[PDB]
């Protein structure tokens, strides 16, 4: 037994190590799992920490029913943690780490209702901006935590739920844009909040590939320059497109050449300085 | 050298394509507005809002 | 002279290329090969096309018993009404039960000699065919 504090130990330093850049953690805080947990984690930095939040609930899946009781003692000291701590990195781990401790059912109904972190979630599945990948945590997060009530009779949280309701307008975008990932994600939105409430709620192709084709064909939107006072404002003017990559043709015995419409601005502030 | 500018769109058919165009600006009903200028064998500088005709009109002539 | 060449083509290995117009169809003893190009999309029927195929092309040797050992090729020019026989021709074929391919490009065409090689050899073809 002496042992184990000293080999679990060694993966604690080296996550500790590589804690802050980028996301070494999840696969080293996933072996720390297994081998007070939480109260001692929590004076340790905060990255990675979350990461040994977030997966210690899914490991768990006698003993173990003592196990259970014992996190949800201190799901309070993660929740605090949680809020408080709130990249799109952190955002991801926020909410999963949100996400896992819902499906271990720790978590207080009452308490999560009211505060930040529903709060966050939606807002960011409200946003456009947000990636697919803080989307699809997000959305997890929701699922999870309609998840977590079985009952509704005595949740609160299935209130603040309904804010789900406000993402159809994100819905509507999403689908407006070729988001096919986005919209998957409003569809689980959907199904899980039905189903929790539900019961209180009431050769051929060859010519279609040729098809597609015919929708693409070429020319470009384009400023023409000419009647070019002396070789050397060609040149100039003419060299300044290039590294701009902007030239569509040239022709020096011409002193004519065409710039694409996206760098007619950077060639029009080019011919004013010089 | 920065004397003249004009929008236009810039076309870049091939040496079979190109002269049939130019055949679509003649001998043509509104047109003969299309083409600007032949820059190169390859490439003419025409129309703009032609450029929607040219394209449909040559689709649907052979 | 016809019954010279197809002899030749038929048992001299120095003579393995051919070129035959319409008099082939309708009562011809068309010789064997293994290889049918037709330069054109025509006007004689799409079933034509595949008798003049199954009487002509037999498998090579040693390939006797595999998924090909014989082609055929109809070559088009995109941007013509020569391209509207394809989707009769196609869907012919391949309810006949063959297997049938369109072919887009050829980048080695770019890594060889072959005629045509400027705009003035075009154009001497082009005065020609004009008039």
């Amino acid at each position: 037994p002496g042992v184990l504090d000293r080999l679990y130990g060694h993966p604690a330093t080296c996550l500790a190590v590589f804690r802050e850049l980028p996301s070494l953690a999840k696969n080293w805080v996933m072996r720390m799992l297994f081998l007070k947990k939480e109260f001692s984690k929590a004076q340790e930095e905060s990255t990675g920490l979350l990461s040994g939040l977030r997966i210690w609930h899914t490991q768990l899946l006698n003993l173990r029913i003592a196990l259970l009781g014992g996190g949800k003692a201190w799901s309070d000291d993660t929740s605090q943690l949680g809020p408080d701590k709130h990249v799109l990195h952190f955002m991801v781990g926020s909410p999963s780490a949100a996400v896992s401790q819902d499906l271990a059912q720790l978590l207080s109904q009452a308490g999560l209702m009211k505060s930040t972190e529903p709060g966050e979630p939606p807002c960011i599945t409200s946003a456009g901006f947000q990636f697919l990948l803080l989307d699809t945590p997000a959305q997890l997060w929701y699922f999870m935590l309609q998840y977590l009530q079985t009952a509704q009779s005595r949740g609160m949280d299935l209130v603040e739920i309904l804010s789900f309701l406000f993402q159809l307008s994100f819905s509507t975008l999403g689908k407006d844009y070729s988001v096919e990932g986005m919209s998957d994600s409003l569809l689980n939105f959907l199904q899980h909040l039905r189903e929790f409430g539900l019961v209180f709620q009431r050769t051929d192709q060859i010519r279609l590939w040729e098809l597609e084709r015919d929708r693409l064909r070429f020319t470009e939107g384009v400023l023409y320059n000419q009647f070019l006072s002396q070789v050397d404002f060609e040149l100039l003017l003419a060299h300044a497109r290039e590294l701009g990559v902007l030239v569509f043709e040239n022709s020096a015995k011409r002193l004519m050449v065409v710039t694409p419409a996206g760098h007619s601005d950077v060639k029009r502030f080019w011919k004013r300085q010089k | 050298m920065v004397n003249v500018l004009k929008g236009v769109l810039i076309e870049c058919d091939p040496a079979m394509k190109q002269f049939l165009l130019y055949l679509d600006e003649s001998n043509a009903l509104g047109k003969k507005f299309i083409i600007q200028d032949i820059d190169d064998t390859h490439v003419f500088v025409i129309a703009e809002l032609v450029n929607v005709l040219q394209e449909r009109v040559g689709e649907l002539m052979d | 002279e016809r019954m010279q060449i197809l002899q030749n083509f038929k048992h001299n290995p120095k003579i393995n290329t051919i070129f035959i117009s319409k008099v082939g169809d309708t009562s011809f003893d068309l010789p064997e090969a293994n290889v049918l190009i037709q330069i054109s999309s025509h006007g004689g029927s799409r079933r034509q096309e595949a008798q003049r195929l199954g009487r002509v092309l037999r498998a090579k040797k040693g390939m006797v018993a595999e998924e090909y050992n014989a082609f055929f090729y109809s070559l088009v020019s995109q941007d013509t009404q020569e391209m509207a026989y394809s989707t009769k021709r196609q869907r012919f074929l391949v309810d006949q039960g063959y297997s049938f391919k369109v072919i887009t490009k050829l980048a080695g065409m770019e890594e060889e000699d072959l005629a045509f090689s400027t705009k003035e050899e075009q154009q001497q073809l082009l005065q020609k065919v004009l008039a």
